[PDB]
RNA sequence: CCCCCGGGCUACACGCGCGCUACAAUGGGCGGGACAAUGGGAUCCGACCCCGAAAGGGGAAGGGAAUCCCCUAAACCCGCCCUCAGUUCGGAUCGCGGGCUGCAACUCGCCCGCGUGAAGCUGGAAUCCCUAGUACCCGCGUGUCAUCAUCGCGCGGCGAAUACGU
């Protein structure tokens, strides 16, 4: 009856942990967020996963994919206002990258004090290097 | 009858009241018996254990206490208790054997802070900041 | 009715005298007094740095100004509100009265 | 017999219990997407801690009432781990206690004072006594001191 | 195809300012609600009189804090670094930044060898 | 000529204050009303009534 | 959990914490007999008094003395067990409630273990952890020896416990093993003369170094 | 000389001083129980009520200081989860978003929410501070202040070890 790897979207997890840890291997799912989903749901966070059946796998899946559909509130998500769609939105894993990239490139070809800042290595927040930033 | 009684302890006071009465025991509204921690349980209970029983199971006590911590105002109460006890009974015996156990039960402490001094004020009078060479 | 004085100062003794000048002009007549009621002193501590430079360890004056204050209720009668006000203080204490 | 005469957590624990079987009083639309503070990090690892929190609520109203949404907010603070710069006490938030005031005023167990905190009715009053009657008939047993109060 | 959540360039230029500013972040928004200071309206009337003919002379300015709106496309701003006045050609994509995230001030460092 | 001679007025920021005695800007004692440096304070405390009393 | 008729206790005798005897106890030592004191009490606290007195350290309960060396931060600017012990946040320093409680579950698991009476074993240890030599350094005509001298019963005492106290420390550091049952290893072992005693290995070490430069 | 308008003192291959945060169980998290003192307050402190998930916003009593406010401090106790692991330790660094103070926040400001998750597993030679309500540990006003405290001067809470010498 008991699973010892299960398989959520790409990534797989440890069926001997509980549950909001164990999808805290997904790239971008956090505690919170994980506690959220869950919730949404209808799965208690506290039991061992491997006892998780592909109906809450699949209704998960679906959760990730449209968040503030199904209620997860549009403040509580990662990339809210997104640049050409508005539509707040969430990402996770191979997803996510490519929308750091997207945005650091944007940032680099309108010649931008932080995408000079992200070319050169820098810090980009208002830091003091002086004696600190040592490699 | 009743008799009133003080008690101190650092920036903690302490007022006691004692008469008649059956052997409750309030510290501020709340028993003795459930004080937590046992460590400041066992400070506030020790003279009513050295008293006795027929003592203690003809006398109620009231004790209203402010300031300063749970150490100190359980000691000032303790010292209120005791006081208030001897001048309820009048027992010299009671005296000399509260004053052997200890006697700051009826002599009390006398000890606050000392002022701190320029170098690390908020450590202390006499910590200060280390030096390079 | 009842008037109520308040005093501060920075020197007790002149304090003293108006308290003592007032229970008597008080006490010759007929009229039941209250007070003299001290309440906390205020103590303005100003805590500088002796230096006008930086070189040297730092060593720390400490300033201290007291103002001493007391309070009074006198009933104001008829004649005693016209026999107080008509009194000598000295220009080092500051004197209010209010009438309740 | 009275509240003054058990201990507040045990105390708390039977009066949620039964706090549920009242039905004005029910967790809003929020309450799982929601931390209990600027001061915390991570969620309460319990499904059933609003009830737990309304009943903490209740009684600090019993003891210190009248008594309004500041000294509340300022009992359900502690101290934030702020990184590497060093912790410091703060404050909660504003909704959850206002929300659990105005569900106990609808149970009617609480009233405001206009212009002074808030205070409990009679029969906020007469619930909290009867629970710890309970409990300290039940403690009775264990701790034989009890009797006398 | 250029598109600033959702909506496009033609659509940014004819909302208004009120509406223009609910598409911006916090910061942005809270400057235009403000108001604009003597020397940025200035500025905007001048660059309004030259996307239309009459200013032919190229725009100066000392105001770095202005931020680039979309009627402010199309057209070369000449901005202080403290010395000189840089050249910047305003993209579609610069909307909603500052005017001076593109006039830099320092200069890079190339490191030497230390002494003592 | 005569407005490009005089200041821009301050509500605010450290040009705002100046000390009653000389004239400086930086250290400014505020407490109480006070409006004097660090240094005329320190010179003029025994007359305005206040002791070492430590 | 600990039930409610041990966590609200009312002690109704004069016992060392309401529990345990403190007239059936015995010591065999006379040097140390005058030292160890064996009053019959409830709370072991003295707040800081008779330490100002040179010789108050013989008026407090060995009980107070053996919380109040427990009461530790590792070792700093030394080393044993072969590791600074820095702690600088997470270390009781000035709570003797901690400390209370860490001897309170050590007896508990003596009385449990052993079927005797937790002091009287502490005794033993002390005993069998007091070390009768030391050594030092002395001069005549401008040179430095190294000489055996006698040690006095108001320091063995200290030694002991201190090492007891190391002990405990040392055998609880990164490891599954509580501060607790650590400390009532080390006494089991101190009093039962085992190795693995950090205190006896130190006393048999200073009294070895000791007779060799005698 | 005296004013304004923009930049810089915040630039970074490195060497040092003083400190903060940690490298776990003498603990991390969630929920519940407690207990202070010093000081300060006019376009200033703001209780009480109402909006907002939080940061924060709109009304507004009282107060010119034993009258009202800032103020139910933290370490501590109880119950559940984690059980010696680069982890439920650690918390830097980056991204999208929301707001305050201000004539003006890119250079170069503080605060919030969700994600990302870097070195660090007790430290060589050497070296510093401390004798009693003292040191270690815990947090709090105030000074600077239109906003901004890992600092200075003070306040209390818990509370030892060793020597009475050379
Ligand atoms: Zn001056």
């Amino acid at each position: 009856n008991f699973r010892h790897i299960v398989r959520v979207a790409g990534v797989d997890i440890d069926g001997h942990k509980q549950v909001r840890w164990a999808l805290t291997g997904i790239k971008g799912i956090g505690i919170n967020f994980a506690t959220m989903v869950l919730r949404v749901a209808g799965i208690d966070p506290f039991m061992k996963a491997g006892y998780l059946t592909d109906e809450q796998v699949k209704k998960i899946e679906e959760i990730l994919a449209d968040p503030v559909a199904h209620g997860i509130p549009a403040w509580a998500v990662n990339r809210p206002k997104d640049y050409e769609t508005g539509k707040d939105m969430h990402l996770i894993t191979a997803k996510l990258v490519m929308a750091w990239r997207e945005d650091v490139n944007r940032l680099r070809r309108i010649r931008a004090y932080r995408g000079i800042r992200h070319e050169l290595g820098l810090p980009v927040r208002g830091q003091r290097t002086r004696s600190n930033f040592r490699h | 009858r009743v008799i009133q009684t003080a008690g101190k302890r650092k920036t903690a006071v302490a007022r006691a009241t004692i008469r008649e009465g059956k052997g409750r025991v309030r510290i501020n509204h709340k028993p003795v018996e459930i004080i937590e921690p046992e460590i400041a349980r066992f400070t506030i209970m020790e003279p009513l254990i050295l008293a006795g029983e027929e003592i203690v199971s003809r006398v109620d006590i009231d004790v209203k206490v402010e300031g300063g911590g749970f150490m100190g105002q359980a000691e000032a109460a303790r010292v209120a208790i005791a006081r208030a006890l001897v001048e309820w009974t009048n027992d010299m015996n009671l005296k000399e054997k509260f004053m052997k156990y200890d006697r700051t039960m009826l002599v009390g402490d006398s000890r606050r802070t000392e002022p701190h001094k320029p170098n690390r004020s908020t450590k202390g009078p006499r910590a200060k900041r280390q030096k390079s060479y | 009715q009842k008037a109520r004085i308040k005093l501060a100062s920075t020197n007790i003794k002149a304090l003293n005298e108006v308290t003592d000048q007032i229970k008597q002009i008080a006490e010759r007549t007929g009229v039941r007094m209250s007070g003299p009621i001290p309440l906390p002193t205020k103590r303005i501590r100003i805590t500088t740095r002796k230096s006008p430079d930086g070189e040297g360890s730092a060593t720390f004056d400490r300033f201290e100004l007291r103002v001493h204050k007391r309070l009074v209720d006198i009933e104001a009668d008829e004649r005693a509100m016209r026999q107080i006000m008509r009194i000598r203080v000295p220009e080092d204490v500051t004197i209010e009265i209010e009438l309740i | 017999a009275t509240v003054y005469d058990v201990p507040g957590d045990l105390l708390v624990e039977r009066v949620a219990k039964a706090l549920k079987e009242v039905p004005e009083i029910k967790p809003p639309e929020w309450a799982p997407f929601v931390k209990t503070g600027r001061h915390k990090e991570r969620l309460p690892e319990q499904e059933d801690w609003w009830y737990y929190r309304v009943a903490s609520v209740f009684r600090k109203v019993y003891i210190d009432g009248p008594v309004g949404i500041e000294r509340l907010r300022t009992w359900y603070g502690g101290r934030k781990n702020r990184g590497h710069a060093p912790e410091h006490f703060y404050k909660a938030g504003g909704s959850i206690i206002r929300k659990a005031l105005q569900q106990l005023e609808a149970a009617g167990f609480v009233q405001k004072v206009p212009g002074e905190g808030r205070i409990v009715t009679p029969k906020g009053q007469s619930f909290l006594d009867k629970i710890a009657t309970e409990l300290k008939k039940e403690l009775e047993e264990q701790i034989p001191e009890l009797k006398k109060y | 195809e250029f598109r600033y959540r959702g909506y496009t360039l033609d659509e940014l230029l004819n909302m208004s300012l009120e509406e223009f500013a609910k598409l911006l972040p916090s910061r942005q928004r809270r400057s235009l609600k403000r108001g604009l200071s003597p020397e940025q309206k200035k500025l905007l009337r001048k660059i309004r009189l030259a996307k239309k003919g009459k200013y032919n002379k190229p725009i100066r300015t000392h105001s770095r804090d202005m931020i680039v709106l979309p009627e402010m496309v199309g057209m070369t701003i000449h901005v202080y670094n403290g010395k000189e006045f840089v050249p910047v050609e305003i993209k579609e994509e610069m909307i909603g930044h500052y005017l001076g995230e593109f006039a830099m001030t320092r200069k890079v460092v190339q490191h030497g060898s230390p002494g003592v | 000529k005569a407005d490009y001679n005089k200041r821009k007025p301050r509500k605010f920021g450290k040009g705002a204050r100046r000390c009653m005695r000389c004239g400086q800007y930086g250290p400014i004692i505020r407490i109480h009303g006070l409006m004097l440096c660090r240094h005329c304070f320190r010179e003029v405390a025994p007359k305005l009534g206040f002791k070492k009393y430590e | 959990a600990k039930p409610l008729t041990e966590r609200f206790f009312i002690p109704k005798e004069v016992k060392v914490m309401g529990r345990w005897s403190v007239e059936d106890v015995t010591v065999e030592d006379p040097s140390l007999k005058p030292y160890i004191n064996l009053d019959a009490r409830i709370l072991p606290h003295s707040h800081g008094r008779y330490a100002k007195k040179p010789f108050g350290k013989a008026n407090v309960h060995i009980v107070e003395r053996l919380i109040n060396k427990v009461m530790r931060s590792g070792a700093s600017h030394y080393k044993a067990g072969g590791h600074f012990m820095r702690r600088e946040h997470r270390s009781i320093m000035s709570k003797k409630m901690k400390a209370y409680e860490v001897v309170k579950e050590a007896f508990m698991i003596i009385e449990r273990r052993t079927k005797q009476n937790p002091i009287q074993v502490l005794v033993k240890a002390i005993e069998n952890s007091a070390p009768r030599e030391d050594t030092t350094t002395i001069a005549f005509g401008g040179i430095r020896y190294h000489m055996s001298v006698d040690v006095s019963p108001l320091r063995r005492l200290d030694i002991a416990l201190k090492n007891i106290a190391l002990g405990a420390s040392i055998k609880c550091y990164r490891n599954k093993t509580t501060y607790a049952q650590a400390l009532a290893e080390e006494i089991i072992a101190a009093a039962n003369k085992d190795p693995k005693s950090f205190a006896y290995s130190k006393k048999e070490e200073i009294e070895r170094i000791a007779q060799s430069s005698r």
